[PDB]
């Protein structure tokens, strides 16, 4: 199959900028969306065409960036508040061949911290 | 001439008995007992036909390999009519199979009507109607001549021309019109999967959709790599018959035993589908 890790996490300082990563390897046909969540709440997905989806609560707020050669998801974090300390999960969509069907997946998790 | 005249009919013997079991069992069971799916079986169930056709008119080349022919004018007629129908029917069908596939994959919302149409009231008149009027030549030319010792059971053309004529529309029509119906196809086909994220608008649809074209790729990939090297053969031999190429008379009985062995090789296609559902059928 293929293998997700999630890191970035740790304790960090109010307003600070930081990049979580999400890379996958393995027996990997097509990635074809890549995206974090939080029940599953959809914060942010970019397709392989770059159509973000972003959240309601992070409109405005967040950035999403992908790089296809290393098949990496970075967020770009700014602007911490209090309520948005928790916990999230890399979620990703690839396929193993041509003839087989779509399979979903999902990361480790990062937890994200801010100083109170 | 003892090793061709020995391998020759054990390998008409064997694709006859694997052609009968397979054909039949394909043929009973998707006839009477009900298990056709969908169009691709249809079609399917047309190549069998044509292969047991063809597979039953087998055991009189394998003895007019052997021995003699002592069968008669008109059996040689029939059997060249057979082979010649079996031939085109299967070469074509293969073409409706990979048109019914682009149709499916590349317009999936309203196929439904180009779909059913094409294969209940127009592959006949697209496979079988030409393929019986191809046949003409065929009762006009199959004869039994009464050469030395043994008799010949072939066509004879009245002149060269015509022969490398039919040679060369053989060649052209079985192996570079469905050629490129299925290369255009299957081109896009290919661009397609690796391209849409999600076929119709379902993760089941689209899981049916790979399930069901896989096998026809493999069976059209199997089918043209048998056909191909004897197709090579009969060109080189035609480029033999006009003026080109010109080499030691020992050129000329390597071309001939190339020609008749891989022919021996290439009539293997005839046990394709039921391999292929032996492979697939659990
Ligand atoms: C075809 C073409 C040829 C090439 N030539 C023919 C004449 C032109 N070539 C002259 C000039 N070429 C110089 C060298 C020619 N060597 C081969 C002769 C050799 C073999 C075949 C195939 N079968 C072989 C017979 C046994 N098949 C059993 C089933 N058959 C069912 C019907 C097909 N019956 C055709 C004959
Ligand atoms: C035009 C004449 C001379 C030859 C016709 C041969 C055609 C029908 C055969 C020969 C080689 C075949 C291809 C070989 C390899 C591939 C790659 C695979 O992932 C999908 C099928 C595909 C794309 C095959 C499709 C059918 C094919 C193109």
């Amino acid at each position: 199959q293929v293998q997700l890790q999630e890191s970035g996490g740790g304790l960090v300082q109010a307003g600070e900028s930081l990049r979580l990563s999400c890379a996958a390897s393995g027996t990997i046909f097509r990635l074809y969306d890549m995206g974090w969540y939080r029940q599953r709440e959809l914060v942010a997905s970019i397709t392989s065409g770059g159509s973000t989806k972003y959240g309601d609560s992070v409109k405005g707020r967040f950035t999403i960036s992908r790089d296809n050669a290393k098949n990496t998801v970075y967020l770009q974090m700014s602007s911490l508040k209090p309520e948005d300390t928790a916990v999230y999960y890399c979620n990703a969509e690839y396929r193993t061949g041509i003839w087989e069907e779509l399979l979903d997946g999902w990361g480790q998790g990062t937890q994200v911290t801010v100083s109170s | 001439a003892n090793f061709n005249k020995i391998f020759l009919p054990t390998i008409y013997s064997i694709i006859f008995l694997t052609g009968i079991v397979g054909n039949g069992l394909v043929i009973l069971v998707m006839g009477y007992q009900k298990k056709l799916r969908s169009m691709t079986d249809k079609y399917r169930l047309h190549l069998s036909v044509a292969d047991l056709l063809f597979v039953i008119t087998l055991p009189f080349w394998a003895v007019d390999a052997v021995a003699n022919w002592y069968f008669g004018n008109f059996l040689c007629k029939a059997v060249h009519v057979i082979y010649t129908v079996n031939l085109y029917s299967s070469v074509w069908i293969l073409a409706f199979i990979s048109l019914d596939r682009y149709l499916a994959i590349v317009h999936a919302t309203n196929s439904q009507r180009p779909r059913k149409l094409l294969a209940e009231k127009v592959v006949y008149v697209g496979v079988w109607i030409p393929a019986l009027l191809l046949t003409i030549p065929d009762f006009i030319f199959a004869n039994v001549s009464e050469a030395d010792d043994r008799y010949i059971c072939d066509r004879f053309y009245p002149n060269d021309l015509w022969v490398v004529v039919f040679q060369f529309q053989h060649i052209m029509v079985g192996l570079i019109l469905p050629g490129i119906v299925i290369l255009s196809c299957y081109c896009i086909i290919i661009s397609r999967l690796k391209s849409v994220r999600l076929l119709s608008g379902s993760r089941e649809k689209d899981r049916n959709l790979r399930r069901i074209t896989r096998p026809t790729v493999i069976l059209i990939l199997a089918f043209f790599a048998c056909w191909l090297p004897y197709y090579i053969g009969i060109s080189i031999d035609s480029f033999i018959l006009l003026e080109i190429i010109k080499q030691g008379c020992e050129f000329e009985n390597t071309v001939h035993k190339w020609i008749s062995i891989t022919e021996a090789l290439a009539f293997f296609h005839c046990c394709l589908n039921p391999i292929l559902y032996a492979f697939l059928g659990a």
